[PDB]
RNA sequence: GACGGAGGGGUACCACCAGACGUGGAGUCUGCGGCUCAAUCUGACUCAACGCGCGCACCUCACCAGGCCCGGACGCGCGGAGGACCGACAGCCGGGCGCGCUUUCGCGAUCGCGCGGGUGGUGGUGCAUGGCCGCUCCCAGCCCGUGGCGCGAGCCGUCUGCUCCAUUGCGACAACGAGCGAGACCCCGGCCGCGGGCGCCGCGGGACGGCCCGCGGCAGCGGGAGGACGGCGGGGCGAUAGCAGGUCUGUGAUGCCCUCAGACGCCCUGGGCCGCACGCGCGCUACACUGGCGGGGCCAGCCGGCGCCCGCCAGGACGCGCGGAGCCCCCGCCGUGGCCGGGACCGCGGGCUGGAACGCCCCCGCGCACCAGGAAUGUCUUGUAGGCGCCCGCCCCCACCGCG
């Protein structure tokens, strides 16, 4: 689950394009994408089916806002490991965004699609920095601390 | 006689290895050295801070 | 890919560091004259090799260095390891008045010899400083001839204080000296800023 | 692959229906009056649960294929929180016999085969698995 | 205590010119040092019988130990070294091993 | 004559176990000796009170002694890789082990 | 120097604004005082005592009621190898142990005694001490050489200007050059290369208030950007001078006093430390519907074994080489009722661990307060608070604790 190498232990060879790696929170998305028929896969499941149902709506936002018929004819299969299901969610959503936009590589219709992305959501094709913070003695809490008794 | 009367099996009689005291024998890496002792031997066995 | 999880040669690895550690201690106590200040093992294979830093090898040697197979034998005995395979190495420590070790010993000894405390730790100082170090502080506490507790510091020269250079370029070295009255703790702590290895990170060398 | 494209939940109430209409399984009646997992207090509700749970574990032996996971490790899967105690409560396996039970009764059904360790999913097996979840698509 | 105790003692410290001891309870007695009862087999001598002999040894000074980290380290003295020679019917020809 | 000897390097300081790794490689590197397979670290913790007594606001000390292992894979001669060892360069306080 | 209910500057969620989330109320867990005791071993009491002195059936363990020896070395005067000493069967006493007694067989200086001298002691005195830590101080301050000023104590440097997280800088200046602490450093994290690879793990880079615009001799300041990352990201280290802070019960650290074979040595059995009219400090679980209860999905990380069969679980047997959360989401149910909220108590019973329960686990009961907590008080600014799991330390078993 921790950044392993487990690349193609899934999946043999299959011409994959592209290997992206979308990381929120601990949870790490390495996607595959290769020329299809816009189908998207994430853990061996349709992307349409996803555990937090409510979230379901942010897995396929990169795909209404660049529009489907970019997205149609690529097969992406995302494995995401680590983590916990929202951030499972934003790294999909991460890992769709910079593997499509692979694609176009450095050019210009890449420019306008990162910007595209950047504007509807900035930090969609960009990682979130911020990571959990350590407990340090005489708190619970990693700022927390205990309830002083007297003064 | 007195052979039955000395050191009968109670329970394991564990000591830090250079305190030879009972409490606090922190084996956690099967190291039997006291709390207190370990801090002073630390340097030797080599344990580091950040 | 699949690993098991015994990997009991960590454990192997550490049990030497805890003999490493049992063993500093017994050569400190017994070769105090000797002037002993660090030991380390190479352990190769089947056989044991000590390298001690050490002021002075002779004392240690002793004649016909009956005194080294003495200790060798003590050593793989307590240690249950082939007698003989245990081999001590001792090498002179040239620079001595920059080992820290062998300068406490030296201080225990003058002070165990009634010198007066700053007279013995000017001694050191010096010895220290003519060694190169930039700063020697030699500080002694306990009942200096009082009932009451003093804790009197002798320094010469720039000492460092604080940092993770405090572990590279600081050599500090605690003696328990016993007087009659009781113990007298002393302190003495060398920086050397030119240690060869490695240098201040504060200082910038610049050019001309 | 099937079992995925159709709901994990879609497939595993339609499948519980199954294994009772085609008398896989058959429940013990004697674990029906059990409640599974020292974790609970009130036992299930359900009554068909043992069809629910049976269906459900066969799908985790389909996905798992050569996985090979074991009836412990399928207990650690329905494993909850004992609440109802001044001590925080913490995680408790479910009941081992229950699992056990159904595992039981899909070697015997041979839907699923044994293998070192835990027992797999039998190929005879995963026929009617994916058959079912592409039916209900 | 038994004279074949003593006499093993004194053998170890021709063999080894050393000695280490640990604590009063008896873990295997004191494993390293052997003697043979005549119809016994080899025999450990208790870690209560090593450690009177040793002490008293030491007041005499056949031996002197440093103590570190709950284990006494003994080192043949030179009038040990005469002491044990007398006692295992050696002569000045014969040197501890080491 | 031919099987697969495993040296695997414990060493507590990682600049210590670079350079075996760099002796152990350079020996064996016409013997096909594999790059060193680093182990996680093992980042063994004692964490205790700084203080003797239990007086003052409790502190921790957090010591951490961190073990790098390195597991080397050489197939050729045995003789040829215990000679290899006197040839890697010995360092103090490093231990290495073979393993068939 | 210290203090000021003196002035001027600053500065900090160990301080407040603005908010959060609590304690205090209750039931429990667990310390502390008081009480009772055979003993309830003690340390310490504002911050800087009170889940603190790293998990008390025995051991720990220092306390109480019985008991057992030497483990009193060594050296001298004396005695002594056919008896210095030392062992015991059976009964008898004694929880008990030739422990002793009756008794009548063993053994061999393993030496006895007196004296001198030891070896010990969780025994005292932390206000005799070392060492270590806590606190002043989450401070930014401390100081030297040479010169200047005063009889001097003591000043100047070391600044009543500005700036900064900061004697952090700049502009000055009877001061002129330094040093320590600050910074740098170190560990970690996030990002990108390169090399390796049983396993993600080795070596480097990147970010500096650099750019842009305003404002500022300046030091900088406010923004805008680009950029994983922006202006102390979180830790480690920690000046100077002290405390008569704490630890002699961590220590072959230790002065001195006590003890020192009817032992304060070291063990052995039993019992306490865990009692409890009560007062108080951490915590924990609740007071419900944003909830409880049933199935189903299923998600980690410090870091990490499993299978099969039986048992209601708890747990067991027999094997082998391995492996993974809650919350939340989804569908039902109860439905404002101290109710199915809550789970305190208490009666059988089933396990476990150990030599032995009084320890722990579990099954059917049983169904306490509490319906939101007065006067007070505490912690906290982003992956933070809070909610929610999980591991480790000590450990036979055991966490409402600590550290992660």
């Amino acid at each position: 689950d921790l950044l392993e190498r487990n690349d193609i232990e899934v999946r043999e060879r299959d011409k994959y394009t592209v290997h992206t790696l979308g990381k929120k929170k601990n949870s790490v998305a390495v996607a595959f994408v290769k020329a299809g028929k816009g189908d998207i896969l994430v853990n061996n499941v349709p992307l349409a089916l996803v555990r937090p149902e409510i979230l379901r709506t942010k897995v396929s936002e990169p795909i209404m806002i660049l529009g489907e018929s970019l997205f149609k004819g690529l097969d992406m299969n995302i494995k995401v490991a680590g983590g916990g299901h929202v951030s499972q969610i934003y790294a999909v959503r991460q890992a769709i965004s910079r593997g499509v936009l692979a694609s176009v590589k450095d050019e210009a219709a890449r420019s306008e699609l990162r910007a595209k992305l950047v504007s509807y959501d900035r930090q969609l094709v960009v990682s979130d920095p911020r990571r959990c913070e350590a407990k340090k003695f005489g708190g619970r809490g990693a700022r927390a601390r205990r309830q002083k008794s007297y003064r | 006689m007195r052979e039955t009367e000395f050191c009968t099996h109670i329970a394991h009689k564990r000591e830090c290895r250079i305190c030879g005291n009972y409490n606090s024998v922190y084996r956690k890496y099967g190291l039997f050295i006291c709390r207190r002792c370990f801090k002073e031997n630390a340097g030797k066995i080599g344990f580091v801070k950040l | 890919v699949r690993r098991d999880e015994e990997n009991v040669y960590y454990s192997k690895y550490l049990n030497d560091c805890i003999m490493e550690a049992e063993l500093h201690e017994f050569f400190s106590r017994e070769l105090v004259d000797a002037g002993y200040a660090s030991c380390s093992l190479c352990r190769t294979i089947d056989s044991i090799c000590v390298i001690i830093q050490c002021a002075e090898p002779e004392v240690v040697m002793g004649d016909n260095h009956y005194r080294l197979h003495k200790i060798e034998y003590l050593l793989a005995g307590r240690f249950m390891c082939d007698p003989k395979n245990f081999n001590i190495w001792v090498d002179k420590i040239i620079k001595r008045g920059l080992s820290a070790e062998i300068m406490v010993d030296n201080l225990r000894a003058k002070l165990e010899e009634a010198m007066p405390i700053r007279r013995a730790a000017y001694s050191i100082i010096r010895t220290a400083m003519r060694a190169g170090a930039a700063g020697c502080e030699v500080i002694v506490a306990g009942k200096l001839r009082a009932q009451r507790a003093r804790a009197n510091k002798f320094k010469e020269g720039c000492l460092i204080s604080t940092g993770h250079p405090k572990r590279i370029f600081l050599a500090e070295a605690t003696r328990h000296i016993k007087m009659r009255q009781g113990v007298i703790g002393v302190k003495v702590r060398i920086y050397n800023p030119n240690i060869r290895g490695a240098v201040m990170p504060d200082k910038i060398e610049i050019g001309a | 692959s099937s079992v995925t494209r159709v709901p994990a939940d879609v497939f595993i109430n339609s499948f519980a229906a199954h294994l009772k209409n085609r008398g896989i399984i058959k429940c013990p009646a004697f674990t029906d009056y059990v409640k599974t997992g020292v974790s609970r207090q009130y036992a299930p509700r359900d009554a068909d649960w043992f069809y629910i749970k049976a269906a459900s574990v066969i799908r985790h032996f389909y996905i798992s294929g050569s996985h090979s996971i074991g009836v412990a490790g399928l207990a650690r899967k329905y494993s909850s929180l004992q609440k109802g105690k001044t001590t925080p409560h913490h995680t408790k396996r479910a009941s081992c016999k229950v699992i056990r039970s159904i595992v039981s009764q899909f070697l015997g059904q041979k839907l699923l085969i044994a293998g070192e360790r835990g027992r797999h999913i039998s190929p005879n097996g995963r026929k009617m698995v994916e058959d079912f979840a592409e039916g209900l698509q | 205590i038994p004279k074949a105790v003593y006499k093993a003692v004194y053998a170890h410290l021709y063999e080894n010119a050393s000695l280490a001891l640990k604590e009063y309870w008896r873990v295997g007695n004191v494993p390293g040092i052997t003697y043979v009862d005549e119809n016994g087999k080899l025999c450990n001598p208790t870690y209560l019988h090593v450690n009177c002999i040793m002490q008293s040894l030491e007041s005499r000074g056949v031996v002197k130990d440093t103590f570190a980290w709950r284990h006494h380290y003994y080192l043949l003295t030179e009038k040990g070294e005469q002491f044990i020679r007398k006692e295992l019917d050696l002569t000045d020809d014969v040197l501890p091993t080491p | 004559m031919h099987q697969k000897y495993t040296i695997i390097v414990v060493g507590k300081d990682l600049k210590l176990v670079e350079r075996y790794v760099k002796s152990i490689v350079k020996e064996g590197r016409a013997f096909g000796i594999s790059g060193p397979c680093r182990a996680p670290v093992r980042r063994l913790t004692i964490t205790t009170r700084k203080s003797p007594c239990g007086e003052g606001t409790n502190t921790w000390h957090r010591f951490e002694l961190r073990m790098y292992k390195r597991t080397f894979w050489v197939t050729c001669g045995g003789n040829d890789i215990s000679t290899i060892l006197s040839k890697t360069v010995v360092i103090p306080g490093i231990q290495v082990t073979v393993e068939v």
